[PDB]
């Protein structure tokens, strides 16, 4: 285990699930020294390499070392079917340069369920009360669900983890909190969710009062 | 008569707990007699050889050490200090007047196999190097007064050394 | 692989449901593994705040991918020293090491926060199903340990599951937990409820039910 270190990140679910966003993967290289400070990539996709990459370095913090990224965009629907994204790093220090591959998660692709829970009574008693959005049976994990009382997006609200259960699939649970007045009053507040499973990967429910 | 000296083999006066350490004893030996006194703080070490080793040596070893001989006046102390753990920062001295270079090694346990080393100065690492080596410096800075150790990976597991005070 | 570092250890608390009801026995466990086949033999150390316990107990195992040993030692607690704050220290002894390892571990520190259970049946939307999900929110605790099931008729309800905690805004923690069900139960009217073990409750335990 010497020389440098090298870490393939994934593109983000928002990005890679609406065009008008730019998904790429990331390649980070920590552990450069100053006696070497060069650095080769090389991109491949499901064998096939590619060319697009791009690159500029940062040494700095608290090391004498240096850092190396090497962003390479990506086209949504490759990502979204599985694409092998090997990176081979390469630096002297290194006797044979680094490659690691990364990908959507593979297994078959399931749409979500959403639905919005009003809070019970029993909470109603407090000042703020809790808006709960399921988004039960989706595959993979990846997803992003958010709240909006109006075309506004909300602050008062949290998400767990995606869990996953029995049936094989995953489902998580987003709690927005809102000053039981407005809540009273009988405003709108809705959960939109983004998935690869979903129409136009994207959907949303609202909830109200009565 | 002239004094005895004791030096150490190595220079190295602050080691871990498996370092051997020698103690040559300098000094004039008379014509039938060859032989050497050692004395660790009062205590007096059987051994006659003008040569003291310790091949492992424990936190007992630490201490003052003076040798001598027949036509030798006892030799002063040689603070000899014995450490505990993965790493220990060295040095011949870390007394460092205006202007004059600096030699810190980075030793660990049984040489054991350090790397992605970096020689700290003040939570700040003043360098970084893949294996472990050694640290480099020529005349002072006037603010060299900094608090030095190293760290690194002993196998997967990250060793810190306790930190020195190279003035 | 290279094991040039020696053993390391992994120092465990207790259950919440162990801790929290008397009837049960909280323990904690020290976890050595990398334990050499030329330095095998380990030695623990167990000390409950400061002062040394000798009611410790230990047994050797072996694994496969990496041919070592995984040596593990287990203390039991008693209910109290746990949430009283005591911290237990693990001390790990062994040839390839330079010294001793010292893990500690002791309950979370900070202001403990009664939950708040909310049970929330079914979305209207979700009878569709053949199965509809009920759901269980807990609110406003601290320390983050705790314990959330789902019961029938005084029995367990298999299918469920937990969302981990949460860390919320007010600092505190929250969670869910849905227990998957037969639309026609539910619609039958039959009776759920979550049970939730807590540091700061009681009893140490609440209990909310659910149904039409
Ligand atoms: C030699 O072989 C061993 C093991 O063999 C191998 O077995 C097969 C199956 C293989 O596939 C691997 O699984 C395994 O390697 C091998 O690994 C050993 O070391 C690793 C770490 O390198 C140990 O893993 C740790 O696990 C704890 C959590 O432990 C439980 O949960 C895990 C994972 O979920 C389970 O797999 C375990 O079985 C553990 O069981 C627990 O047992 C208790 C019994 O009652 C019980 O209380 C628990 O409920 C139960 N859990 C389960 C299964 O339900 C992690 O927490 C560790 O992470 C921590 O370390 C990192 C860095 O080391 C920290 O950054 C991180 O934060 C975690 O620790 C602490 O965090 C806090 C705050 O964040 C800090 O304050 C602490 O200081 C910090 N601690 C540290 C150290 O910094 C970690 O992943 C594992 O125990 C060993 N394997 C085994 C036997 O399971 C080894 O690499 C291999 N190598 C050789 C010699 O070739
Ligand atoms: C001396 O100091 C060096 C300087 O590095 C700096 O480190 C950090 C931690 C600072 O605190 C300072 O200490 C210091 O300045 C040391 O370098 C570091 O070395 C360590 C270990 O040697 C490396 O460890 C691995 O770190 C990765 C980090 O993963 C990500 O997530 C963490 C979460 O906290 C982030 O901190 C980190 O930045 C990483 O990613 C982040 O940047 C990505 C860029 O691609 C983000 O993704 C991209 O985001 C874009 C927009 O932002 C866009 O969306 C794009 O599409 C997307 O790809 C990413 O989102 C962002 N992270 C987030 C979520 O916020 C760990 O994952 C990894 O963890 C374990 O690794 C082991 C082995 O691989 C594995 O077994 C485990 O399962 C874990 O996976 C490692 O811990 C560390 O990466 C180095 N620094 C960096 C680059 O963070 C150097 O080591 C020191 N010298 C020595 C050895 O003495």
């Amino acid at each position: 285990l010497g020389g440098p270190s090298v870490f393939l990140f994934p593109p983000k679910p928002k990005d890679t699930l609406m065009i008008s966003r730019t998904p790429e993967v990331t390649c980070v290289v920590v552990d450069v020294s100053h006696e070497d400070p060069e650095v080769k990539f090389n991109w491949y996709v499901d064998g096939v390499e590619v060319h697009n990459a791009k690159t500029k370095p940062r040494e700095e913090q608290y090391n004498s070392t240096y850092r190396v990224v090497s962003v390479l965009t990506v086209l949504h629907q490759d990502w979204l079917n599985g694409k092998e994204y090997k990176c081979k790093v390469s630096n002297k220090a290194l006797p044979a340069p680094i490659e690691k591959t990364i990908s959507k998660a593979k297994g078959q692709p399931r749409e979500p369920q959403v639905y919005t829970l009003p809070p019970s009574r029993e909470e109603m008693t407090k000042n703020q009360v809790s808006l709960t959005c399921l988004v039960k049976g989706f595959y993979p994990s990846d997803i992003a669900v958010e709240w909006e009382s109006n075309g506004q997006p909300e602050n008062n609200y949290k998400t767990t983890p995606p869990v996953l259960d029995s049936d094989g699939s995953f489902f998580l649970y987003s709690k927005l909190t809102v000053d039981k007045s407005r809540w009273q009053q009988g405003n709108v507040f809705s959960c939109s969710v983004m998935h690869e499973a979903l129409h136009n990967h994207y959907t949303q429910k609202s909830l109200s009062l009565s | 008569l002239p004094k005895a000296v004791v030096f150490l083999e190595p220079q190295w006066y602050s080691v871990l707990e498996k370092d051997s350490v020698t103690l040559k004893c300098q000094g004039a030996y008379s014509p039938e007699d060859n032989s050497t006194q050692w004395f660790h703080n009062e205590s007096l070490i059987s051994s006659q050889a003008s040569s003291y080793f310790i091949d492992a040596a424990t936190v007992n070893d630490s201490g003052e050490y003076r040798c001598q001989t027949n036509l030798s006046t006892l030799s002063d102390p040689v603070q000899l200090e014995v450490h505990i753990g993965w790493l220990l920062l060295q040095a011949p001295r870390w007394v460092f007047k205006e202007e004059d270079p600096i030699h810190l090694r980075c030793h660990s346990w049984k040489n054991t196999a350090l790397h992605k080393v970096t020689y700290l100065q003040n939570g700040k690492d003043r360098k970084y190097f893949h294996h472990n080596s050694d640290f480099h410096i020529p005349k002072a800075t006037l603010k060299d007064s900094g608090s030095y150790f190293c760290r690194g990976l002993v196998g997967s597991k990250n060793v810190s050394s306790e930190t020195v005070n190279i003035t």
